[PDB]
């Protein structure tokens, strides 16, 4: 449901991939995961 | 064995005179006097001065028995006892940055001396012009207390701790009090502006202090550090307590402490010697010719004529004041008389 | 944007001008290709009818394109509690009726996520089409400059706005001054850089003048409207 | 024209009736008179043939003595005032004594000895100061037009005759005192392989040594520069300026020493 720290972690209150994100904000264009991580959308692009 | 005697051409220096004055500089003036064209003996010096440490940089001690200079200038103040290590050979403390700063590239020798708490006073003047002009008049504090200043500002002639009252009556927020600047010098700035709702809020420069100001871009007073040679400028004003003539209350004044002098029952001072001109001038030291100056009852230079024999204690009132050596007609020397110890002698 | 340079054609692909009656107005920023976010004090009830509304993208010299080549505004969804007398919540989201497919100079930028844990005197960048000194006109090209983020604390002074900055607005700029942004740079991307990835925290509001001392930039706090965002994309859907 | 140094133009003229006067004295040293002891030397019952530099039996004097109220002429500074000192002088001076409010006040004009008058070489000054008389020898940067001013009864002009901020190098820096009800006073001045001596008097009687200096220079020119007072002349009272002068030169006297060193007669050996 939520998100803690700069690196992406999914927390609640202390797999799916697509389907995480799918109810909890945007509901398409899944980037990727990592493990410990839910990177709904890209960003962060500089030249 | 040799007898040396020689009536001098210039006066004596007296420094110690200087040096034991009842008046006592704080570090904000630091009073100089130079001095040229006389006689001085260091041993003298160091003997009727309560001595507690001397050195010199630049130059060696050794080299100064003897040495003729062209000019010797001397600078003294009280010390703080709580900045008393700020007066080392390099240092960024309050006393080098604000009120006196040590020359290293020249020949200078450093003197710590003491002064009976008895009959001396301090002086704790301002030298500042800008300061005074707006109404500053003395610090007002107890006996053996010397001042110093941590915080040292500069402005320009055209400077006014005060705003143009006709302007500040469109303000309710931050209103600063005005007054009338003399003639010549521009007004404090401050302008009308609205954030949001406030129609009438003005805003002026220099807050909240001079010391920390969130601006020093926009504020007339700039920080400063003393050169060679040079007193504070001035201190800073809070222009919120200024403001008839613009006079500032007598606590707006910031960037000024004090402490006591007394240590051992006694006052510390500091003092500062700078030779300008070495192996030249006509200011030269006495020590090697004033060695013993002792004539037992032997090479003699008598006031320029040179030789040798004996002498003997005997009763002479022939001499006047400007005589001093006795003659035959043959064109020898029969005797003297000695101009130190008002004693003749016969050769 | 006042002491800044006119931005090269690099990658900064997260700023959106808004276009109404043919003229520049207000900016945005870009965080998903459905989504604009930008301030509410441009979206007032004169401006209603978002389909008076066109947004650019790709396009720094401001002379581009006219009645055509843009994207409508569909919706225009703006913070219920929103006072024009304080200025506070003042936060507006447009979504447009073109899917933005992503190409070349086009990436949006990540919200901050809560716990970003940030420094006091932090680096951040401003960047919009603005005046030049003061009261100027609009820049026809695309300038930023760079700012550092003050405290609350220092900011509710006496001798700066005197408290009148609620918790969810903060305080960006210079207290000398010399940089800051004019009027013009409504929305405009405040962003920062941490973990090599660049973060969306403020969002231009309101502020007295611009490059001038003891007042500086006031910019809408998004942790505190990071919710409201995630809820009304939710129930779009 | 002494100096080099533009410090005041306010009354410069060019006045055309200043001659110098001749007196109707004579050179006498039969009693003593025109001689001077020697350095720092006593002699107790001797005859001593001394061969020195005194000045001709029977030679007359010339007043060199300037008085002026407001204008200054330039021909002041020009010679026959502007004289060389080819190896010395004897300067008879008369002491002028002024009375304010039943007060005595001694004044009297003063000597400049030097070269060329520039702060690059040493030059010589006389000045008495109301019964003290100041002698130094520095580097003075002396004006073009010096002079003295009263300090008795005042005057209308400032006392200008050196311009320094800062103290100059000196080489000799001595006060001596005479005394104030004198008449007459007498001075010796004369130099040999650069060392410089002084003789001074304030009674009728052989002169007394001062000091003695090594400059290792020629001096050239002496001047003695005018002196600007409110009331002195025949309007006020009848009071006067003298400063007679004669060259000295390289003779050989006789002198005579009693008991207790006292020189009783002189004989010149030449009439
Ligand atoms: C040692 O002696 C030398 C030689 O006398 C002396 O040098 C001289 O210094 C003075 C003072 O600086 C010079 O006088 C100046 O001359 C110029 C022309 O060259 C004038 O323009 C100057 O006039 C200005 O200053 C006046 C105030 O003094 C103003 O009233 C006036 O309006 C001008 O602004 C000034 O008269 C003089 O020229 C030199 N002499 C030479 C040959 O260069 C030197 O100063 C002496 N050293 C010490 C330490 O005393
Ligand atoms: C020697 O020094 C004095 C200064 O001590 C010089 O006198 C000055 O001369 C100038 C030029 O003549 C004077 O300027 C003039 O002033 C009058 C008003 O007083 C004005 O009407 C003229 O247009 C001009 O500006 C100056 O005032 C004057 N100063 C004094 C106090 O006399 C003198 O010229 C020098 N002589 C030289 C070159 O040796
Ligand atoms: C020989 O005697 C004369 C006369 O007594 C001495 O002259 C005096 O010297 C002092 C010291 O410099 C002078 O005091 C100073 O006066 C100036 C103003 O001219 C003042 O600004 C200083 O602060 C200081 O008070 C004094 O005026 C002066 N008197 C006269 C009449 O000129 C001289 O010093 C003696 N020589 C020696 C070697 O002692
Ligand atoms: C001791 O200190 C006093 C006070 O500073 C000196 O008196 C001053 O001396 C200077 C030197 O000429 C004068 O300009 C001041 O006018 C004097 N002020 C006062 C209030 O008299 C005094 O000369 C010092 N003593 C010594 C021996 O230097
Ligand atoms: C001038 O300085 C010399 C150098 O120190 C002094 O000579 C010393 O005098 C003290 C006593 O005053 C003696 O205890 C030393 O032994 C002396 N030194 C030598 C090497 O003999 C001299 O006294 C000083 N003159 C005056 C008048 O104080
Ligand atoms: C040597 O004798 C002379 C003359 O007797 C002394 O000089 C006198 O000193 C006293 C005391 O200071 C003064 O009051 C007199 O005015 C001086 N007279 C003269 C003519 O100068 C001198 O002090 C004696 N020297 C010593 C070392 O005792
Ligand atoms: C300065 O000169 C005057 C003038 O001669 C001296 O005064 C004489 O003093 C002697 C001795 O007491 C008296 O017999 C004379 O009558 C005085 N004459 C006059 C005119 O007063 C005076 O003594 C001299 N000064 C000194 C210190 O000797
Ligand atoms: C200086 O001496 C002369 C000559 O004796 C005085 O001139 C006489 O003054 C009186 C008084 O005014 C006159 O009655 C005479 O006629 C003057 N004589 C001549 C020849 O003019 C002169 O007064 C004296 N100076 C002073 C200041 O009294
Ligand atoms: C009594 O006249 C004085 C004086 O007033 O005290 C005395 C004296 O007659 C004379 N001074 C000189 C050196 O010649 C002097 C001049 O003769 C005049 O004063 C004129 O001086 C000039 C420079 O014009 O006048
Ligand atoms: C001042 O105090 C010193 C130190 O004891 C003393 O030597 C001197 O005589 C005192 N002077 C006066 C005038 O009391
Ligand atoms: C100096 O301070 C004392 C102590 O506060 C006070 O009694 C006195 O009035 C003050 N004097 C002046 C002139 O300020
Ligand atoms: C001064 O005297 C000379 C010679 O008699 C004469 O040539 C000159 O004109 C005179 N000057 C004045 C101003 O009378
Ligand atoms: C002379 O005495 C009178 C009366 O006491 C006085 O008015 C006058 O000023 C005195 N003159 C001087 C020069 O002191
Ligand atoms: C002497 O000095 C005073 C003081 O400055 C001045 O007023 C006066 O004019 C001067 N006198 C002369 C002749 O320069």
């Amino acid at each position: 449901v939520r998100l803690y720290g700069p690196n992406f972690i999914l927390q609640v209150y202390s797999n799916y991939g697509r389907a995480a994100c799918r109810d909890m904000g945007y509901k398409n264009n899944f980037y990727s995961s990592q493990g410990i991580s839910l990177r709904c959308i890209a960003c962060g692009v500089n030249l | 064995a040799t007898v040396y005697r020689r009536i001098p051409n210039l006066p004596d220096c007296d420094i110690d005179n200087w040096l034991n004055n009842v008046s006592v500089p704080s570090p904000l003036n630091w009073e100089r006097r130079i001095f040229s064209n006389c006689n001085f003996n260091l041993s003298t010096l160091l003997r009727l001065v309560h001595v507690d440490s001397f050195s010199c940089n630049n130059l060696d001690k050794s080299k100064i028995f003897g040495s003729c200079f062209n000019s010797i200038t001397v600078d003294k103040f009280a010390i703080p006892n709580r900045r008393r290590d700020d007066l080392q050979l390099g240092s960024s403390g309050f006393l080098q940055s604000s009120n006196y700063k040590i020359d290293i590239s020249s020949s200078s020798c450093q003197l710590y001396y003491s002064l009976p708490l008895v009959n001396v006073t301090i002086n704790n003047f301002n030298p500042s012009s800008w300061n005074r002009r707006y109404g500053f008049g003395s610090f007002n504090l107890s006996s053996y207390d010397v001042v110093y200043s941590d915080h040292c500002f500069s402005v320009n002639s055209d400077f006014c701790p005060c705003a143009d009252p006709s302007v500040v009556n469109s303000c309710a927020k931050s209103k600063p009090p005005s007054a009338i600047c003399p003639a010549g010098t521009k007004y404090r700035h401050c302008d009308l502006d609205t954030t949001l709702y406030v129609k009438n809020w003005c805003r002026c420069s220099c807050l909240p202090d001079p010391i920390s100001t969130y601006s020093p871009n926009t504020c007339p007073q700039k920080k400063v550090v003393v050169g060679i040679g040079e007193h504070c400028p001035g201190l800073g004003i809070n222009e919120e307590k200024c403001g008839s003539s613009c006079f500032c209350s007598p606590d707006a004044f910031l960037g000024w402490s004090f402490d006591s002098c007394i240590s051992n029952n006694r006052c510390n001072i500091f003092s500062n010697f700078i030779f300008n001109g070495i192996n030249s001038g006509t200011t030269c030291s006495n020590d090697l010719l004033y060695s013993n100056t002792e004539i037992s009852t032997v090479n003699y230079d008598l006031y320029g004529i040179t030789g040798q024999g004996i002498f003997k204690e005997v009763s002479a009132a022939y001499y006047n004041n400007w005589q001093n050596l006795l003659y035959d007609s043959n064109g020898n020397i029969i005797g003297f008389k000695d101009f130190l110890t008002n004693k003749t002698y016969t050769i």
